[PDB]
């Protein structure tokens, strides 16, 4: 969208090109959204990771290309911290996150917390997530 | 059962539209507050030792901002339960007729 | 010319060029009175070529 | 248990619901349904308008008292009179005669739409059967009549609505020529290419019928595309003939206020000042405490005057109450409201279909150009923001314009009336469309714009932001309920963004573009809001501005003049009260309360309850419902401007008021 | 349950016989000839047909939409009209039986008075 | 005035036990915990104006007819009816028939005709009233469940602006239009129905009393 | 910057001008001892008072409101007061200047009239 016709304080993260998007597509997301759906560890110690898009319709895998596409904005990745591939303790970690601003009225508001953390991509390391001010990779690392 | 659904609570603007589909006699949808509610501070939560799997939440085609998900059984996670085909868009102006262009 | 011809005759008809606003701004801009879609009109064929 | 009450409010959660009010949704209706319910209306219509020609008579030719006048048949009388159904005859002789023309056209419309609603029925039930020959005809693949409907529509019943366009044309000039020949027969009226008189209506009727014929043979030929409304024309070209027919009914309502001031109408309009209405309702002939009947003469208690016995309606004169205006401003503001939320309701019935394909990827499937337009996400925002800058100049200037004037009237700051914009008036060639051309239909014209911009927002927001809006693209939220009131205190409140919500907004906006209708029609000055008001100037202005006429009062002061007259009867004093209750309650459900209301309402369940155990016995299981937002800005829609338009009918129905004598300065 | 009419009923009674017993404690003088009897039941009357409306008008009006459905294509809007019917006939066979006439007999119906 | 004040004591209660939680919100997964916030969105069919402020603003809504009802008494107009002194049927026959020694000014209705004659025979009563009715209903825009479409159309304004400010204008229109939040958009919402109500009010009580002692011989 | 305040200033006039200029095109009769090139300059210099005084108070009563603060303890009551000081003595000095009396000069306070 025109930089002249949207809110003044928006980045080209949140400046969307295909003037007509929001109905290309889901309207939430401005650009293809991906998941992080499954990390497994087979033969040799790589990871395959496998980028199921917010449509569900495709099993895919980060590729230069989409590596490309990414850092081009026009697609992010999400990691869904309830992933069963995690490496952190992340039913720990949201828990006792949330215990420093969130009071317990439901007694389980905090128990089932669960939220998305976004993927970014360097160069010289992969696919990496930063997470509590430390940088995670998806290879090896945060899983 | 199978394809649980949970709530992102990165995306949740805390409407409950998720919670009215929520069969009563299992909450497995509720509130978390942690302040006020002027600046989404009422997130909703899915309980899943509650949660029996009802696409009620999910299939229900309200969550505005896609925190309802539904994971598929094998690995797939959806966000709405139908989503438009990703098109190429442009504008079509005519020659000389209808519109000039220029 | 001609398309000057459709301008005061009718704003929109000469103003096909612009956006799919625009000519409903011209063409409002006739409804009122005649003289702002003329106006308009002319405005927005004499930019494209001064 | 805390969840059997969950699983009760639970059930009027703004959802996808059952929702009463849609049980006639066109979703749910096919083609031969529509064609059942709207035959069915139709015949309920002829019922009506027999029930209203019953209440036209005046003398029963079998000889009995009549009917009092009433503001149903009031509004038609001048037709009926112009049909030569009806007369504005003094005797009773030639009135005789129109109350058995009347009481048989009722019964003529009884029949008629007894036969059209039975018809409608068959339709309905998907039963095209021919009692009599015991066949059953088709829908989709129809002979229309027989040799006709071959010669024309040669077989080949239209399958598409596009393509059904023509025969609708072509049956709409039918339509126009048996109307035509009812007037030549029936009703005498030979059609003479005289445009003064009825024979003009059968000249330009068998006109129409050859033009009407003559498209539709052009549009059976060579059916034209809108395309998409070929697919959902259950909303989509349901919604776009909506507003067609909002637009047409406005234009109805502005030829009828220019036509029945016209001489050409003076025989049916303006001779309805020559005549004595005794109207329901209307201050009857009062008597005292002691009244002991007794008829013949009053011995005790005598009533307000010797004739008019007992309690009989006390007659009103046409010229005092200004009845040939005040039928025209009823007949003329009837249609431009009904436009206005035809038009509306097209947009929005619009907005749900076009919010519709947008949830489903269909919204990028459209081709005609109706919708490529608009599918842009930037030409929506320059449009709605040029309609936005636009509706603000207009709105400011014809609102600092009116508090001036209002300024220079009372003197406030110490100003003058000559200080005011009396010479505001429209151009010299802009004043012949008014009679009387001032600052007043100067503030006109810019009101209507004012408020039909207004308006426009809002249609222009259903028109576009049906599922997204720039505002919520640029949140991570879609709309996708059209009935949904809110998301909740996120970003401060996102209370009233779905189309229907939007629909409820632009009713209440034009509200005030319409009620200014009512102010004009009657004459009652919005150039400002203290007219007529002896306070310091306000009565120079038939002298600073030179009128020639002189308007009932101000925009605040016309509820004190021709309020007069609403208190002085009974019926328009109770119809003052009824509607003000109406539209104050709509804050019940307008205000942002709901929540407040179902907590009450647990708290009144647990009450009747409880009293329902220490007074009474037995479970008192029932609970008390709370109407949804959703459910809550419908309700207090229909309140709000129901409210309003019950008492802008009493403006309208109370009289004219508008003397054609200005009255001088002050001095 | 027949409990909850014997209430109603009999609270409506009660409160009746209520206003019968304060329109005696309040010294008033009644309008020339009526009796101090029945002037404060007819009020009585006329205040609990007013609550009693206002409450079958929400008690039915709110079951109607409980019971309004497709089948209610036919005879729903036909009792709208002879609701019509019946209130246009009522406004000559109840209210205003006659057209007003003078005590002579003579129709005013012009600007001849 | 027992209706009134026990009208708005409904709210006042609410305040005073259903501050935090109340036995439909025990019953629900739900607290209150700001005293200021207006919702908790359109959840349960909605949870619109539940905390102690917005049940404030309803108490002060409520005993607005209570406290007019003094208005109207104190200024002697008649509330036991909406109509007196109006020759419709029997307004004007009140003080035979109930023997009275005054002659109120009007009914409840009817007192919005009668007793402004004067207040539109002055200029300063007239712009009084006109800004109380201006203030007043300038209420519904906060107060409707609109918030959410004003936000729309405020970022709509600002999109204008900027858009009317770059390419025709020139450099940024940083500048945003700012819609009060719902709590603020509630609480300037009370404050112009109550100020527009009582800047009117005054109109009634000063512009005279207007109840002279003259019981108004029946017009028979 | 300083294009704003050069069409701020820049709309006014064009409206200045433009009232202006259409008061001698609608062709009306002036106050009777009046001059057609000041009636319609006083009435657009109202009505541009009107709504640029809109505009400041919008402003100045939404800067001070993110200007406000536990600073203004002083001169937030005392700037209201003398707010309210200027408005009582122009009720003297300028509007009304003196307490109405005959044209004679003699005071009327009581209902000697
Ligand atoms: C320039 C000073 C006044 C002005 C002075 C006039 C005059 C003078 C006339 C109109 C008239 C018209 N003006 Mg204006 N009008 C103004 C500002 C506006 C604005 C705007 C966005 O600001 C708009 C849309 C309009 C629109 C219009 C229509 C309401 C109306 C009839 C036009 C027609 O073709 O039919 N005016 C400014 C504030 N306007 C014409 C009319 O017919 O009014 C009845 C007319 O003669
Ligand atoms: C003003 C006339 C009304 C109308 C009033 C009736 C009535 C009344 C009847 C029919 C009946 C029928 N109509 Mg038809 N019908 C209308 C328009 C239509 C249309 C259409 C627009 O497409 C269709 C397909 C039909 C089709 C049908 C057949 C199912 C059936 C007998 C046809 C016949 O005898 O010849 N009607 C016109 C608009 N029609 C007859 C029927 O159903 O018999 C079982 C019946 O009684
Ligand atoms: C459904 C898709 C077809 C279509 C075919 C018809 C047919 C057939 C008819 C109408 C009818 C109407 N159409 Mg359509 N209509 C279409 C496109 C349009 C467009 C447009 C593109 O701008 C407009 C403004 C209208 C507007 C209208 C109203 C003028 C008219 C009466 C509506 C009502 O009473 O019900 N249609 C497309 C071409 N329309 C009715 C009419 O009046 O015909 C004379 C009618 O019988
Ligand atoms: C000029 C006449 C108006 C019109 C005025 C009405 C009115 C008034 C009513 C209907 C009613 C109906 N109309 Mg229609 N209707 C028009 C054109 C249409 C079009 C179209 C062009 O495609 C469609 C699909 C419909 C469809 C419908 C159904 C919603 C319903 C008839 C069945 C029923 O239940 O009874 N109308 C034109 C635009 N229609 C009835 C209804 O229930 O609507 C909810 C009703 O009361
Ligand atoms: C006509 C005016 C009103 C009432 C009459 C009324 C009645 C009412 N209201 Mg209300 N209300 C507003 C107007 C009216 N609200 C406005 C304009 C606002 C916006 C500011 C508003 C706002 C809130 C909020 C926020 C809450 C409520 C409630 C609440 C309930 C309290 C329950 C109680 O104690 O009984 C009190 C109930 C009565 C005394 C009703 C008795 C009938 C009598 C003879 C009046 C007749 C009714 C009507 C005039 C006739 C129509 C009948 C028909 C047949 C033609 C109770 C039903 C609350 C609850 O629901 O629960 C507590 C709640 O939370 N409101
Ligand atoms: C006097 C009364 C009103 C306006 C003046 C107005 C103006 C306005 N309204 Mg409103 N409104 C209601 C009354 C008024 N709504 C009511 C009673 C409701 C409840 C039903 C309501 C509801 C909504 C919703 C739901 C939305 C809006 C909007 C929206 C904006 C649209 C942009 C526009 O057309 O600019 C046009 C704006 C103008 C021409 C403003 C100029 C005027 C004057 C010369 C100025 C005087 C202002 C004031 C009277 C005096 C202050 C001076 C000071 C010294 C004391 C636009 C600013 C919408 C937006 O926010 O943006 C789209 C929106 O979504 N409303
Ligand atoms: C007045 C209502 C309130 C408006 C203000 C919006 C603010 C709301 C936002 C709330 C927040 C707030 O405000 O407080 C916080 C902040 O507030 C201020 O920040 C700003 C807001 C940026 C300054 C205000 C902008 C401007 C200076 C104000 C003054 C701008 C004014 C209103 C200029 C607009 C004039 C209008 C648009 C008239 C334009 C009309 C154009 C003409 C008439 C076209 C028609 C004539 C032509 C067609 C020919 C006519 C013709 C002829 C001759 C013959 C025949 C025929 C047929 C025809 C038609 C402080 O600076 C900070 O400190 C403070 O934090
Ligand atoms: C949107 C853009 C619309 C631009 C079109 C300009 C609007 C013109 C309106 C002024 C016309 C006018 O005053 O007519 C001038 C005519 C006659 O004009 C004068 O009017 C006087 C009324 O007191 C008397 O009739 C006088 O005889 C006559 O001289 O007025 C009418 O009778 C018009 C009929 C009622 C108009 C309804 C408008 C419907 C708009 C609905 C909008 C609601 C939202
Ligand atoms: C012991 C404790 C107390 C127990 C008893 C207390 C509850 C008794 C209340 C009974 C009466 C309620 C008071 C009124 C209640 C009140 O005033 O609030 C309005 C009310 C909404 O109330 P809520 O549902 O929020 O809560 C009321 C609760 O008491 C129970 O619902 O209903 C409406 O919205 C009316 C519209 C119905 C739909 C009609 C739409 C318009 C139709 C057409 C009419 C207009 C024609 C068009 C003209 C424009
Ligand atoms: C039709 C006229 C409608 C104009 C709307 C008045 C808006 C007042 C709000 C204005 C407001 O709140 O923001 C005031 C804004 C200045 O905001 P900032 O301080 O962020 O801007 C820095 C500026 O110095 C550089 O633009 O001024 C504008 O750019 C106004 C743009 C519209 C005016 C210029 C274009 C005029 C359009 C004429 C159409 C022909
Ligand atoms: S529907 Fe979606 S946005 Fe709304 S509360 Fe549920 S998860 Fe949150
Ligand atoms: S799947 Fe069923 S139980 Fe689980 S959150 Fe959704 S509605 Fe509730
Ligand atoms: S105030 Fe009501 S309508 Fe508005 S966001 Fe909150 S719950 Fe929704
Ligand atoms: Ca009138
Ligand atoms: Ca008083």
């Amino acid at each position: 969208m025109q930089p002249q016709l949207s809110r003044p304080q928006t980045a080209s993260n949140q400046v969307r090109k295909a003037v007509s998007g929001p109905w290309s597509g889901n309207a939430v997301h401005k650009a293809e959204k991906y998941f992080i759906t499954s990390a497994k560890r087979d033969r040799d110690g790589k990871l395959q990771i496998e980028l199921v898009p917010a449509s569900g319709r495709r099993k895919l895998s980060p590729t230069p290309e989409m590596i490309r596409r990414l850092i081009d904005g026009e697609i992010e990745i999400y990691i869904l911290t309830t992933q069963p591939d995690i490496a952190i303790d992340m039913n720990k970690e949201i828990i006792d996150m949330e215990n420093r601003y969130v009071i317990d009225f439901d007694k389980r508001g905090v128990k089932w917390t669960m939220r998305e953390i976004p993927v970014f991509y360097h160069e010289g390391k992969g696919l990496c997530v930063e997470l509590h001010n430390k940088i995670y990779t998806l290879d090896q690392f945060f899983k | 059962a199978k394809k649980h659904y949970f709530i992102i609570e990165n995306l949740c603007v805390g409407c409950g539209l998720c919670l009215d589909k929520c069969p009563p006699k299992v909450n497995a949808i509720g509130y978390k507050f942690y302040g006020d509610v002027q600046e989404g501070g009422f997130r909703c939560y899915i309980d899943q030792a509650a949660c029996i799997s009802c696409s009620a939440c999910f299939s229900g085609d309200e969550c505005p901002s896609g925190a309802l998900i539904e994971v598929l059984p094998d690995g797939e996670v959806l966000d709405f339960s139908y989503t438009p085909p990703e098109r190429l868009d442009f504008d079509l102006r005519f020659l000389h007729r209808f519109h000039r262009e220029a | 010319i001609r398309r000057l011809i459709l301008a005061f005759i009718l704003p929109p008809a000469a103003v096909m060029n612009k956006e799919a606003g625009t000519i409903m701004l011209t063409g409002i801009l006739t409804l009122w009175g005649w003289i702002p879609g003329v106006v308009a009109a002319l405005i927005m064929i004499s930019k494209e070529q001064s | 248990d805390a969840a059997k009450m969950r699983r009760f409010l639970f059930q009027r959660t703004e959802t996808r619901s059952t929702k009463w009010y849609q049980i006639f949704d066109t979703e749910k209706l096919d083609d031969e349904q529509v064609v059942g319910g709207h035959l069915a209306l139709l015949g309920v219509l002829g019922f009506i308008m027999g029930i209203y020609y019953i209440s036209g008579i005046q003398v029963f030719p079998w000889g009995a008292p009549g009917f009092h006048d009433n503001w149903f048949y009031l509004t038609i009388k001048p037709r009926m009179v112009s049909l030569g159904i009806d007369t504005y005859s003094t005797k009773t002789a030639d009135l005789e005669a129109a109350g058995a023309r009347l009481l048989g056209w009722a019964a003529f419309h009884f029949l008629v739409g007894s036969v059209l609603i039975f018809g409608g029925w068959r339709h309905w039930t998907h039963n095209l059967t021919n009692p009599f020959t015991g066949r059953c005809g088709n829908f989709r693949d129809f002979r229309f009549l027989g040799k006709f409907g071959d010669v024309v529509f040669n077989g080949t019943s239209a399958k598409s609505y596009k393509e059904a366009l023509g025969p609708h044309a072509v049956y709409m000039s039918l339509l126009f020529l048996g109307w035509g020949i009812v007037m030549w027969a029936i009703l005498g009226f030979a059609p003479i290419p005289d445009f003064q008189t009825i024979n003009s209506e059968t000249f330009m009727s068998f006109v129409f019928a050859v033009i009407f014929f003559a498209l539709g043979i052009y549009w059976w030929n060579n059916p034209p595309n809108a395309a998409i409304h070929l697919n959902d024309d259950m909303k989509a070209a349901f919604s776009v003939h909506l507003t067609a027919i909002g637009y047409i009914n406005i234009a109805l309502g502005c030829i009828a206020f220019v036509a029945f001031q016209q001489p050409s109408f003076a025989p049916y309009y303006k001779e309805l000042d020559k005549l004595v209405f005794y109207l329901y309702g209307e201050p009857f002939n009062r008597v005292s405490f002691n009244f002991v009947e007794q008829g013949g003469k009053v011995i005790s208690g005598a009533k307000e005057f010797a004739d008019f016995p007992a309690y009989a309606i006390l007659p009103k004169s046409g010229e005092a109450f200004g009845m040939a205006r005040v039928v025209t401003n009823l007949i003329v503001f009837n249609h431009i409201i009904c436009g206005v939320l035809y038009v509306f309701a097209g947009v929005y019935h619009g907005g749900q279909y076009l919010l519709k394909i947008q949830l489903n990827g269909m919204y990028n499937q459209i081709k005609s150009i109706w919708i490529t337009k608009g599918r842009d996400q930037e030409v929506q925002v320059k449009i709605l923001g040029t309609v936005m800058a636009l509706c603000f100049a207009t709105m400011l200037s014809v609102y600092a314009v009116i508090v001036w004037n209002t300024i220079c009237e009372l003197n406030i700051f110490g100003t003058n009336i000559t200080m005011s914009f009396y010479w505001l008036k429209p151009l010299p060639i802009f004043q012949w469309m008014f009679a009387d051309p001032s600052i007043n239909d100067w503030v006109m014209a810019h009101v209507i714009t004012a408020g039909s911009l207004f308006s426009l927002i809002a249609l222009v927001r259903i028109a576009f932001f049906a599922h997204t809006s720039p505002l919520w693209d640029d949140l991570g939220l879609k709309k996708n309920s059209y009935s949904f009131p809110c998301l909740g205190p996120v970003y401060g409140g996102t209370c009233g963004v779905s189309i229907q919500d939007q629909l409820w907004f632009a009713m209440l906006w034009g509200i005030k573009g319409l009620s200014a209708v009512c102010w004009y029609i009657d004459g009652a000055w919005i150039a400002s809001m203290m007219y007529g008001v002896p306070a310091a100037d306000a009565k120079a202005w038939d002298s600073i501005a030179h009128l020639h006429h002189h308007y009932t009062s101000g925009i605040f002061y016309y509820f004190w003049t021709e309020t007069v007259t609403i208190f002085s009867s009974s019926h328009l004093s109770t119809i003052l009260m009824i509607g003000h209750l109406v539209w104050f309650i709509s804050f019940a459900v307008w205000f942002e309360d709901r929540g407040s209301r179902l907590e009450g309402a647990d708290i009144q369940t647990r009450t009747i309850r409880w009293l329902g155990k220490k007074f009474l016995n037995r479970d008192v299981n029932f609970r008390f419902p709370v109407l949804t937002i959703s459910d809550s800005k419908l309700a207090g829609t229909f309140l709000y401007f129901g409210g309003t338009f019950m008492l802008v009918f009493l403006f309208l129905a109370n009289g004219f008021y508008q003397t054609n004598s200005p009255l001088p300065p002050p001095v | 349950n027949g409990k909850l009419i014997a209430l109603a009923v009999g609270g409506a009674v009660l409160m009746g016989a209520l206003f019968f017993s304060v329109s005696f404690l309040t010294g008033y003088i009644p309008a020339p000839n009526h009796s101090a009897i029945l002037t404060p039941l007819r009020s009585f009357m006329g205040w609990f047909l007013l609550i009693f409306c206002a409450s079958i008008i929400i008690m039915g009006l709110g079951k109607m939409s409980s019971a309004i459905s497709d089948k209610w294509f036919l005879s729903f809007p036909l009792s709208i009209f002879v609701i019509v019917m019946v209130m246009f006939l009522s406004l000559r066979v109840y209210w205003e039986k006659g057209r007003t006439t003078t005590v002579d007999g003579k129709y005013i119906r012009t600007t001849a008075e």
